[PDB]
């Protein structure tokens, strides 16, 4: 949660972060791209049969 | 069977398409990032 | 410069039908891409040279 990491429990800080915007999504997607790859790796190694 | 399989669907070439989609998404993001204020009075530079 | 909106580009006759309450059009990058002229009430496109 980029918002709870950057902004501890504050709606006002959540308003300020919204002027940066697409950075948070780009980090979340990038970590999601990694998280999907861990399963592909495990499937490619073990699920050969 | 190969010819018919590639006639039936696009989904199999998803491995080459998602390389094309990743560069398209990265440049569309790099455009959208110009919408940001970074805490300045304006996004658009002439309005400063 | 239109109404104080400084910039450098080529003007061209638009097709954009701005409603009467509208004055500037935009790109997704939040830069003005079209303008209503303040005297001969018509819409111009902007493009950088």
């Amino acid at each position: 949660d980029c918002t709870m990491y950057i902004c501890g429990d504050s709606t006002e800080c959540s308003n300020l972060l919204l002027q940066y915007g697409s950075f948070c999504t780009q980090l979340k997607r990038a970590l999601t791209g990694i998280a999907v790859e861990q399963d592909k790796n495990t499937q490619e190694v073990f699920a050969q049969v | 069977k190969i010819q018919d399989s590639l006639s039936s669907t696009a989904s199999a070439l998803g491995k080459l398409q998602d390389v094309v989609n990743h560069n398209a998404q990265a440049l569309n993001t790099l455009v959208k990032q110009l919408s940001s204020k970074f805490g300045a009075i304006s996004s658009v530079l002439n309005d400063i | 410069n239109f109404n104080g909106l400084k910039g450098t580009g080529v003007l061209t006759e638009s097709n954009k039908k701005f409603l009467p309450f509208q004055q500037f059009g935009r790109d997704i990058a939040d830069t003005t891409d079209a303008v209503r002229d303040p005297q001969t009430l018509e819409i111009l496109d902007i493009t950088p040279c």
